[PDB]
RNA sequence: CGCCACACGGGGUAAGAGCUGAACGCAUCUAAGCUCGAAACCCACUUGGAAAAGAGACACCGCCGAGGUCCCGCGUACAAG
RNA sequence: CGAGUGGCUUGCUACCUCGAUGUCGGUUCCCUCCAUCCUGCCCGUGCAGAAGCGGGCAAGGGUGAGGUUGUUCGCCUAUUAAAGGAGGUCGUGAGCUGGGUUUAGACCGUCGUGAGACAGGUCGGCUGCUAUCUACUGGGUGUGUAGGUGUCUGACAAGA
RNA sequence: UGUCCCAACGUUGGGCCCGGUGAACUGUACAUUCCAGUGCGGAGUCUGGAGACACCCAGGGGGAAGCGAAGACCCUAUGGA
RNA sequence: AGCCUGUGUACCAGGAGGGGAACAACCCAGAGAUAGGUUAAGGUCCCCAAGUGUGGAUUAAGUGUAAUCCUCUGAAGGUGGUCUCGAGCCCUAGACAGCCGGGAGGUGAGCUUAGAAGCAGCUACCCUCUAAGAAAAGCGUAACAGCUUACCGGCCGAGGUU
C-alpha cells in the first residue's frame, strides 16, 4: 500500500532476469523501484525444462528450510534478491526499497527498460511467470 | 470373501492348536496359515471365525497325522459381535477340515456352529447338526 | 578381460621372442581370404582405415575378420573377391595376476599395433561392394572408430 | 534383511502442538449448490448411548432389520448470527471488507466482546453492495455465537464465537438471505441447517493428555524381550543415523499429545430432537442431564464432555443422504455400571 | 519467402494479429497462425504467408500454414466429412448421439456406456450402421472421427479376434 | 482385544494411442498446432501457520479509562509457565 | 568381439586417524536411490481366452510370518497382490543385545625336542559418563510490527 | 506363563515445583545453523547458497569423528621382562 | 590409482601480493616504507571494479556460461536436428513425386506334373502390335482369378537426384 517509487517498471513481455539485473543496479544506486505486472513477465527457454527447475526449487528443503515463492509475485523478488548482497546492510536496504506487484496498482503506466523486451512475433519458446506459477500450484489471484 | 454378517476378533494365531469338529479321523489341528491374510512386521498371523486356514494334523489317526490340509474356523472362545450389539463366544476353538471346493472332508460335524459360517460355506453348513 | 587394459600404445615395444616365453598362440585363422589364387586384378579396392593409434588383440582381429569374411558369403563360399588383413599381433602383452611386489606380469596374449590412418583390412571386388557392409560389421568389433575407404573406384 | 514396515503415526497432523482456539475453525466449506443457507452450526458434547435402527442402507442384505448403533449426544440449542461479514477478492487472497451488525444482543455476549453501541448497518450494507457491483465481492459469512446459558450441564456462560460461511444460489440472493437472518436477531436452529439422515463433518479440539511418551504419542513399540529389562522400556532405538548429523523432525519423540483440532468427516446425523429422551439414568457421567434441543451423531466425536463441537455439511461425502432413519429404541440405561 | 493464396469467390477471410478467420456458406473457422518471423495477411483478394528467413524450419511452417488455410477455404465452402462404420460380432453395439457427445452402449457386453465429447461445430449424423462426421473445421472434425474410433480401442485382448468397434471408412 | 471416520472429481504430463501437418507435391503422431493418457505431478481434503521486516485484514470498545495482571472457587487444561 | 555406467562384492594403493573415529550379526527408529518384486498406465508376442513371457513409463504405497544357523548369505515351510534390491561411518553400542570375532582358564585334533603354534574345532569368560554446545520434539518469557476485545486472512509448510 | 502377538491399567520410590545444603566431569578461541562444495581424501568456523528476533523449561540422546585412557592390535627400537 | 620407482627442469616446502568460488606447488607475480600513475593474469548483465560494446555467423540443447584438474566425465555405436562447402547425373524436347489412363496379344511359352497358366522345380527367354508392356521384379491362389513393380501416355510445373 502506497510506495514512493522513484521508478515504476513494467515487466510485461520483458525478460525477467534482464529486468531484475537493472532493477538491482538501480536500487543499489539508491532508487526506489516497483515492478508491475509480474504475472506477465517472461523467461525464454523450453517450457518443460524451465518448469522442472522451478519445481525442483519448491521441492528442495529440510527442517532448516528452503522457502521458494510460487507466486509470480515472489518469484520476481527472489530473482532480484539473488542479484543483491542482501545480507549486508547496504544490500538489504536496496532490496527493501524495491517492490514487485501483480498487475498495476498505480495510475501511471510503468516504463519499459531498454533491452528487456521480447518480440512475441519472432519468438515462441518462452514462458510467462504466471504460467509457471499455475504449474507450481499457486492460486491464480490475478 | 462374502461379509460374515458379524465382527470378529481373531482368537487364533499361527501355531495355535484347536479342535477338529468332524469325524475325519483328525482330532487336533495346528494353524499354519490364514487364507488371504497378510499381517505386518512382527505381527503373528491371526485367524478367527469363518476364516479358511491351512492346517497340519497334530493328533489323530496315523494316516491323517502330519498332513497339511485346509479347513474353516467354526468356533472360537474369543467373543464376536452380532448386528444387534450382542456378543457371542463358544466353549472352544474348533474348525472343520475342508477340500479344494470347500466341501467337508468328513461326513459329520461334531458340536455347534456359528450361523455366520453358513453365509460363506454352504456345504459345511448344510452338514451341521446345531447352528447357533 | 577388457580392451581397456591393453588398447593404448603406452608401453615400450615388447616383441623379442628370444627373451619372452609362454606366448599364447594367435587366434587369427587366415590373413588371405577369397580367391588367393588370383592377384589384385579387380576394378574396385576398398579399405578399412583405423582412425586412432591403438593396440588390437588377436582376439579382436579374428572376431573382426571372421565377422566380415563370414559375411562376405553374400558372394558365395568360392566367390570372386580377395580379402586381406595386413596386420599381425606382434606386441606381446602381460598381466600381473604378491600385490604390486614383483608385478612384471605374465604373457597373456598378443596385440597388433595400428597407427591412426593405416588400413587394417583390404578387400578387392568388382562393382559389387557388399564388402562395404562386411566392414560396418568389422570395425564394429575393434576398439577404434574407422573410415571405410575406397581407392580404385570411380564407378559411383 | 530388515522387514519393511510403515512409519509410526502420521505426519499429516503436525506439528503436534496445543491448539490455539479451543473452538474449532473450519478451513474448508461446502459447495454453493442448493438454496442460500448457513453452512454450519455448533453445540456441546454430552455423552454416549446406543440406539436401535432400521437398516436404512439399500445395498445391505439386512436393509429393513434391527441394528444397534452407538451415538454421541450433543446439546445443540439455538445460536445467533449477530453479524454478516463480507470479504473482497484481492491480489493477496480474500480480505474482510466490512460488517453488518444488529442491536439485539444476548444478555451475556459482553463477557467476550465489547458489544457495539454505535454501528452504521446501512453504510456497511452499502459498501458491500458497491463491492458486489464492482464484482470484488468474495464469499459471505456470519459471525455467530452460542448460548452456553441455555445449557445447564455446561458451567460457562461466556459465549463461544465463530464465523460460518453462507452458501446459496446467486451471490445477490444469498447476500440478502444473510442480511435477513442477521437483522432479525440472528437466532437459528440445527433444524434450519441440518436434517436427520444427512452427513456432517464434526470439528473439535480433542481430549488433552499433556505430554506423553512416543509409544503412546506415536505408536512406536516398547522395548521387547531382554531389551525391556535393561533400563530402557519405552524409548525408541535411535534418533537417527550418524549422517545426517542432526535429529530429523520426522522422528517420533515425546510431546504435547491431545488438545489438537480435528475435523472428523462424514458423520451421520441419526436424529435431531428436543427434550430428555436421549438422557441416561443417573445422568451422563461428569456432564449432567439433557433436556432441550439435541442431536444424535453416529459413532464418536472428538473432544471431551462439555466441549464445543462444530457441524458442517460434509464437503466430501461418500454416500447419498437417506433421510430420517427410523429409530425404534434409544437406551436410557445408566452409564454407571 | 512469400506465398500468395487467392481466396475463393465463395469466401471471405479476415485477420487481426495472429488470428485468421475464414467465412463461407458452410460456416466460419478461426485459427491462430503464430511462428517466429512468419507474417500472415489478407491482401484484399489474396492471403499472404511471408518471412525473411529461409532455413528449413521456417519453410516447414510456411508450408503448414498454407495447407492449413486452404483446408479452411475448403471447409467453409464444400466442407469436411469422414465416413464411419459401426461393426460388431456378438454384441449388438448401439451408437447414439446424445447432447454434444456420441455414446456407445453394450460394447463387448459392457454394462457401462462408452462416450466422447464432439469437437466444435461438427455434425455426427448416424444412419444405421453408418456414421458421417462433418464440419467446416477440419481439425475438430478429424478429431471427432478419430476419437470415435479410439473410443472402442482395446488393449487387453487380441485385436485380430476382437474386432468390434467403429472405424473411419472414408477420409476426405 | 472395543467402537466411529479416512472420496470422488477436476488440471497438466511420462510411456503410449491418435488428429491436422510441412520440410520432402507423396507419406509422416512433430518440426509449428492439437485430442487423449499412469497408483506418479498440481488442485481438491486434513493440520500448522502475523516474526510473512511488504511484520496483514475487519468490526466494535477505549485513550481517564477499554481491557488486563494479582486475588478467590475450580477444571473441558496442565511437569514450571 | 568391442564401448561403457555404478561404487553393493573382491583386490590394489598406503592419502587420513595409532596422546583410540568402539568389532561382526541382530534389534529399534528415521530419511533416501531405481537398475521396479507387487500395485497403476502402456508396447510386443511363438497375443483365441485364462494363465504367461519379454519390454516401456513410473519410487505414491507395499514388500509380511516362521524351521536349522551367531551368521550376512542361504536352505526349507505355509501364507501372499508381491513376499525387489541398495545408500545413509558395510546408517543406527554417550540406544539395546553380546550369539560370533579377539585377552587371561580348559579340552581335542594336527605340528613342534620344547616353551608353544593354528586363517582348526570346543566349553567358560566385563559393555563406563549427572549433556557445555549444536540438533530436533514439545512447553514458556520478552522485544519488534505500534491502547484493547473478538473474528479472520494465507505467504508458505506437513501428509500416504 | 506378558518372552511374543501388543500393548493397558494400577502400586511404591524418584522424576517435576518450593525451602535448606551443595559438589564433579569438561573448557585454544569464536559459536543460531542447514544443504552442497572445497580442504592432509570424515568441516558449527573455508567457499557458494539457504535459513536464522533474543532469553528460558522439560525431553530422548542425531552430531561435536562428544567425555573418559600418550592404542591392548600392527610395525619400528642394535627396548624390558 | 590422489599407485610404486627413475630423469631433466621449474616451483611448494621455506614464496608474499593479484586471479582461479574456496584450494602448498595452475595463470600473473618474485616483495623495504609511504605516495601518485600505468599495466599483468584475469575480467567488463547483476551480485562486483569495468561493455547489457561493434561487424558477422552458428546453436534451441539451458547444449553451454567448466584453461589445467582426484576435482571439469562421457564412449563404441547412432542421427532426413540444422548450417556450410564440393562432385557426378537428370531436367521447360517437361525432370523428382504424386494422381488418372495404359500395362496388349502368339500364349494358359516348353518341360516336368493329375495339375502349374509371370511367379513349386528345370530350360529357355524367342516376335507381333505399338506410344508403351518381362517367356515377369513383389504379393496372392489348390491351381486360376485378383492386386501391384518394371515399361508408355496424360494432368501438373521447377528444379531434382546421387
Ligand atoms: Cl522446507
Ligand atoms: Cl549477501
Ligand atoms: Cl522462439
Ligand atoms: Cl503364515
Ligand atoms: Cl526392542
Ligand atoms: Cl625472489
Ligand atoms: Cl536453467
Ligand atoms: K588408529
Ligand atoms: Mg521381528
Ligand atoms: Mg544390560
Ligand atoms: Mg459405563
Ligand atoms: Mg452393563
Ligand atoms: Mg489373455
Ligand atoms: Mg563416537
Ligand atoms: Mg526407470
Ligand atoms: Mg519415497
Ligand atoms: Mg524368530
Ligand atoms: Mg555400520
Ligand atoms: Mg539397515
Ligand atoms: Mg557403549
Ligand atoms: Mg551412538
Ligand atoms: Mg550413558
Ligand atoms: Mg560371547
Ligand atoms: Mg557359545
Ligand atoms: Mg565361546
Ligand atoms: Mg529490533
Ligand atoms: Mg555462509
Ligand atoms: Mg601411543
Ligand atoms: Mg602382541
Ligand atoms: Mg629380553
Ligand atoms: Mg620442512
Ligand atoms: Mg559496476
Ligand atoms: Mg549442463
Ligand atoms: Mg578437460
Ligand atoms: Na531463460
Ligand atoms: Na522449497
Ligand atoms: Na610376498
Ligand atoms: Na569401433
Ligand atoms: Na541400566
Ligand atoms: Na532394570
Ligand atoms: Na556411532
Ligand atoms: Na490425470
Ligand atoms: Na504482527
Ligand atoms: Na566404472
Ligand atoms: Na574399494
Ligand atoms: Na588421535
Ligand atoms: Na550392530
Ligand atoms: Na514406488
Ligand atoms: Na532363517
Ligand atoms: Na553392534
Ligand atoms: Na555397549
Ligand atoms: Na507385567
Ligand atoms: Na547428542
Ligand atoms: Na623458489
Ligand atoms: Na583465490
Ligand atoms: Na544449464
Amino acid at each position: 500500500a502506497e510506495f514512493d517509487a522513484d521508478v515504476i517498471v513494467d515487466a510485461r513481455d520483458c525478460i525477467m532476469g534482464r529486468v531484475a539485473s537493472q532493477v538491482a543496479e538501480q536500487a543499489l544506486d539508491g532508487e526506489t523501484v516497483a515492478v508491475v505486472n509480474a504475472e506477465r513477465a517472461v523467461i525464454t527457454g523450453r517450457e518443460e525444462q524451465i518448469v522442472e527447475k522451478y519445481e525442483k526449487r519448491v521441492d528442495i528443503g529440510n527442517d532448516n528450510g528452503y522457502f521458494y515463492p510460487k507466486r509470480p509475485d515472489g518469484i520476481f523478488k527472489r530473482t532480484i534478491r539473488g542479484m543483491l548482497p542482501h545480507k549486508k546492510q547496504r544490500g538489504r536496504e536496496a532490496f527493501e526499497s524495491v517492490r514487485v506487484y501483480l498487475g498495476n496498482p498505480y495510475d501511471e503506466d510503468g516504463e519499459v527498460l531498454d533491452g528487456t523486451s521480447l518480440d512475441r512475433l519472432s519468438n515462441i519458446k518462452f514462458v510467462t511467470l504466471g504460467e509457471i506459477s499455475e504449474t507450481l500450484g499457486a492460486n491464480k489471484t490475478w | 470373501m462374502e461379509a460374515l454378517g458379524a465382527d470378529v476378533t481373531q482368537g487364533l494365531e499361527k501355531g495355535s492348536l484347536i479342535t477338529c469338529a468332524d469325524n475325519t479321523g483328525a482330532r487336533e489341528l495346528k494353524v499354519i496359515s490364514v487364507h488371504g491374510y497378510s499381517g505386518t512386521k512382527n505381527r503373528h498371523p491371526k485367524a478367527g471365525l469363518g476364516d479358511k486356514i491351512t492346517v497340519s494334523v497334530t493328533k489323530g489317526t496315523p494316516e491323517m497325522r502330519r498332513q497339511v490340509l485346509e479347513a474353516v474356523v467354526v468356533r472360537q472362545r474369543k467373543p464376536i459381535r452380532r448386528p444387534d450389539g450382542t456378543r457371542v463366544k463358544f466353549e472352544d476353538n474348533a474348525a472343520v477340515i475342508v477340500d479344494e471346493n470347500e466341501d467337508p472332508r468328513g461326513t459329520e460335524l461334531k458340536g455347534p456352529i456359528a450361523r455366520e459360517v453358513a453365509q460363506r460355506f454352504g456345504s459345511v453348513a448344510s452338514a451341521a447338526t446345531m447352528i447357533v | 578381460k577388457p580392451g581397456a587394459m591393453y588398447r593404448n600404445s603406452s608401453k615400450p615395444a615388447y616383441t623379442r621372442r628370444e627373451y619372452i616365453s609362454g606366448i599364447p598362440g594367435k587366434k587369427i585363422a587366415q590373413f588371405d581370404m577369397g580367391n588367393n589364387g588370383a592377384g589384385p586384378t579387380y576394378p574396385a579396392q576398398v579399405e578399412l582405415v583405423v582412425e586412432k593409434p591403438v593396440q588390437i588383440r588377436h582376439n579382436a582381429l579374428e572376431a573382426a575378420r571372421v565377422a566380415a569374411n563370414r559375411y562376405v558369403q553374400n558372394s558365395g563360399a568360392a566367390a570372386n573377391y580377395k580379402f586381406r588383413i595386413r596386420k599381425f599381433p606382434f606386441h606381446v602383452i602381460r598381466e600381473n595376476k604378491d600385490g604390486m611386489r614383483a608385478p612384471f606380469g605374465k604373457p597373456v596374449g598378443t596385440a597388433a599395433r595400428v597407427h591412426g590412418a593405416n588400413h587394417i583390412f583390404i578387400a578387392w571386388v568388382n562393382p559389387d561392394p557388399n564388402v562395404e557392409e562386411a566392414w560396418r560389421r568389422a570395425k564394429m568389433k575393434v576398439t577404434p572408430t574407422i573410415n571405410i575407404d575406397s581407392s580404385p573406384a570411380g564407378n559411383a | 534383511p530388515q522387514p519393511s514396515r510403515p512409519r509410526k503415526g502420521s505426519l499429516g497432523f503436525g506439528p503436534r502442538k496445543r491448539s490455539t482456539s479451543e473452538t474449532p475453525r473450519f478451513n474448508s466449506w461446502p459447495s454453493d449448490d442448493g438454496q442460500p443457507g448457513v453452512q454450519g452450526f455448533a453445540g456441546y458434547k454430552a455423552g454416549m448411548t446406543h440406539v436401535v435402527l432400521v437398516n436404512d442402507e439399500p445395498n445391505s442384505p439386512r436393509e429393513g432389520m434391527e441394528e444397534t448403533v452407538p451415538v454421541t449426544v450433543i446439546e445443540t440449542p439455538p445460536m445467533r448470527a449477530v453479524a454478516l461479514r463480507a470479504y473482497e477478492d484481492t491480489p493477496y487472497g480474500q480480505r474482510p471488507l466490512t460488517e453488518v451488525w444488529t442491536d439485539e444482543f444476548h444478555s451475556e455476549l459482553d463477557r467476550t466482546l465489547d458489544v457495539p453501541e454505535d454501528h452504521d448497518p446501512d453504510a456497511a450494507e452499502e459498501q458491500i453492495r458497491d463491492a458486489h457491483e464492482a464484482g470484488d465481492l468474495g464469499d459471505l459469512r456470519l459471525i455467530t455465537h452460542t448460548v452456553p446459558d441455555a445449557v445447564p450441564s455446561v458451567p460457562k456462560k461466556k459465549p463461544d464465537v465463530m464465523e460460518t460461511r453462507v452458501g446459496g444460489g446467486s451471490v445477490s440472493d444469498r447476500l440478502d438471505h444473510a442480511l435477513d437472518i442477521v437483522e432479525d436477531g440472528g437466532e437459528h436452529a440445527m433444524n434450519d441447517i441440518f436434517r436427520a439422515g444427512e452427513y456432517a463433518d464434526v470439528a473439535g479440539v480433542t481430549k488433552g493428555k499433556g505430554t506423553q511418551g512416543p509409544v503412546k504419542r506415536w505408536g512406536v513399540q516398547k522395548r521387547k524381550g531382554k531389551h525391556a529389562r535393561q533400563g530402557w522400556r519405552r524409548r525408541i532405538g535411535n534418533l537417527g543415523p550418524w549422517n545426517p548429523s542432526r535429529v530429523r523432525s520426522t522422528v517420533p519423540q515425546q510431546g504435547q499429545t491431545g488438545y489438537h483440532q480435528r475435523t472428523e468427516l462424514n458423520k451421520r446425523l441419526i436424529d435431531i430432537g428436543e427434550g430428555d429422551e436421549p438422557t441416561v439414568d443417573g445422568g451422563f457421567v461428569n456432564y449432567g442431564e439433557v433436556d432441550g434441543p439435541y442431536t444424535l451423531v453416529k459413532g464418536s466425536v472428538p473432544g471431551p464432555d462439555k466441549r464445543l463441537v462444530r457441524f458442517r455439511p460434509a464437503v466430501r461425502p461418500n454416500d447419498q443422504p437417506r433421510l430420517d432413519p427410523e429409530v425404534r429404541y434409544v437406551s436410557n440405561e445408566s452409564n454407571q455400571g | 519467402p512469400r506465398v500468395e493464396l487467392e481466396i475463393p469467390e465463395d469466401v471471405d477471410a479476415e485477420q487481426d494479429h495472429l488470428d485468421i478467420t475464414v467465412e463461407g456458406d458452410n460456416g466460419s473457422v478461426t485459427r491462430r497462425l503464430w511462428y517466429p518471423d512468419i507474417d500472415v495477411s489478407v491482401d484484399g483478394d489474396t492471403v499472404v504467408i511471408e518471412s525473411d528467413e529461409d532455413n528449413a524450419k521456417t519453410m516447414s511452417t510456411i508450408g503448414t500454414f498454407q495447407s492449413h488455410i486452404e483446408n479452411m477455404f475448403h471447409g467453409v465452402t464444400e466442407g469436411w466429412e469422414y465416413g464411419m462404420e459401426v461393426f460388431y460380432s456378438h454384441f449388438p453395439m448401439q451408437v447414439n448421439v446424445e447432447g454434444d457427445e456420441v455414446v456407445i452402449e453394450n460394447f463387448l457386453g459392457e454394462k457401462a456406456p462408452r462416450r466422447t465429447t464432439i469437437h466444435g461445430d461438427t455434425d455426427v449424423e448416424i444412419d444405421g450402421e453408418e456414421l458421417t462426421v462433418s464440419g467446416p473445421d477440419i481439425e475438430a472434425v478429424g478429431q471427432t472421427a478419430a476419437d470415435i474410433e479410439q473410443l472402442t480401442r482395446i488393449n487387453d485382448k487380441d485385436v485380430r479376434v476382437f474386432q468390434d468397434g467403429v472405424y473411419i471408412t472414408r477420409k476426405p
